[PDB]
């Protein structure tokens, strides 16, 4: 399949290093140009660097210039960022992607969260939200870092009705949402709802019931 | 470094209706210049190439067009899920820089929310800490006054907001209001209101409770 595939992301404190790398699988990398693109959270698209492995040409922001490396192996088929003196500003979803000479870039990667900052891991809280004929149920997912945060219902059983909230940063520089679902009144006490709430990061799996 | 000027940053149209996106390079890129669409959570989609050339897959809707330095990316008929922000590129010189972006919304008819309080668990104030959370469920449009009175005092700067992306199938909202207090501060009050203006209802709605 034509793909690009990003790794090496993930919580780095300021002044660290952090290699990113992005696998080519359907073609080879000898023949186009790599670049990579940031979206700090919340942002547009910020063009950071491009590299023709072919020539070993290279293309940087003036944002990254010195700090950033871009590079790459043809004998891999892998592109890396090697991203030195990691500043707060660097905190974005890392993408690369693919341009065939003069032509548009035409593929990306899923992106690859790397978040700057001093911060520790730190796990979630996980609270109950207690309960026409339609009520609405959910749990707080509070005091987490860093992002992200997953929650489904009844182990992905229930998704209709489902509304996962955006993290918002709180004051004390954790993140917290809520989860909630809108189901039939008539079930409060026939169906258990249960939230499974994965922090990956923290290594935090909690399962909370809610009910009246 | 040549600059992207994309006009308009955001804009609301109903389904069917034709939008239409500008990009200003301040300087000839030619034709080497691409359009991409970016859901929410998702990686930008390639939609049109070389200025005016369709991408494999993607809905005749789409179109592009160039006048000199004016590039025009064009939705013939908008469609619930054309909800995303688009953004255009140049790829004539580096850095290969990227417009600001559009956030295209779809207009659709007004629906109150459905509001919704709950108090703080037991496990939360054990833990120490009180949050107060209020749901509006599914509204349009998105924009909702929310208040937050405790024995009827309105309160500032202790509650946070967050709100879905629109519903790619009804293009409704989702937001909720979660005051974060003391257990003291909880224990101290008896009376918590979350109030509600939005213009699908016809006067206020404020849901409440009392400690107990």
């Amino acid at each position: 399949e034509v793909q690009l595939v990003e790794s090496g992301g993930g919580l780095v404190q300021p002044g660290g290093s952090l290699r990113l790398s992005c696998a080519a699988s359907g073609f080879n990398v000898k023949y186009y140009m790599m670049h990579w693109v940031r979206q700090a959270p919340g942002k547009g698209l910020e063009w950071v660097a491009a590299i023709s492995p072919g020539y070993d040409y290279t293309y940087y922001a003036d944002s990254v210039k010195g700090r950033f490396t871009i590079s790459a192996d043809t004998s891999k088929n892998t592109a890396y960022l090697q991203m030195n003196s990691l500043r707060a500003e660097d905190t974005a979803v890392y993408y690369c992607s693919r341009s065939y000479w003069r032509y548009s870039v035409d593929v990306w990667g899923q992106g690859t969260l790397v978040t700057v900052s001093s911060a520790s891991t730190k796990g979630p809280s996980v609270f109950p939200l207690a309960p026409g004929g339609t009520a609405a149920l959910g749990c707080l997912v509070k005091d987490y870092f860093p992002e992200p945060v997953t929650v489904s219902w009844n182990s992905g059983a229930l998704t209709s009705g489902v509304h996962t909230f955006p993290a918002v940063l709180q004051s004390s520089g954790l993140y917290s949402l809520s989860s909630v679902v809108t189901v039939p009144s008539s079930s409060l006490g026939t169906q258990t709802y249960i939230c499974n709430v994965n922090h990956k990061p923290s290594n935090t799996k909690v399962d909370k019931k809610v009910e009246p | 470094d040549i600059q992207m000027t994309q006009s308009p940053s955001s804009l609301s149209a109903s389904v069917g209706d034709r939008v239409t996106i500008t990009c200003r390079a301040s300087q000839d890129v030619n034709t080497a210049v691409a359009w991409y669409q970016q859901k929410p959570g998702k990686a930008p989609k390639l939609l049109i190439y070389s200025a005016s050339f369709l991408y494999s897959g993607v809905p005749s809707r789409f179109s592009g067009s160039r006048s000199g330095t004016d590039f025009t990316l064009t939705i013939s008929s908008l469609q619930p899920e054309d909800f995303a922000t688009y953004y255009c590129q140049q790829v004539y010189s580096s850095p290969f820089t990227f417009g600001q972006g559009t956030k295209v919304e779809i207009k659709r008819t007004v629906a109150a929310p459905s509001v919704f309080i709950f108090p703080p668990s037991d496990e939360q104030l054990k833990s120490g800490t009180a949050s107060v959370v209020c749901l509006l469920n599914n509204f349009y449009p998105r924009e909702a006054k929310v208040q937050w009175k405790v024995d009827n005092a309105l309160q500032s700067g202790n509650s946070q907001e967050s709100v879905t992306e629109q519903d790619s199938k009804d293009s409704t909202y989702s937001l909720s209001s979660t005051l974060t207090l003391s257990k003291a501060d909880y224990e101290k009050h008896k009376v918590y209101a979350c109030e509600v203006t939005h213009q699908g209802l016809s006067s206020p709605v404020t849901k409440s409770f009392n400690r107990g």
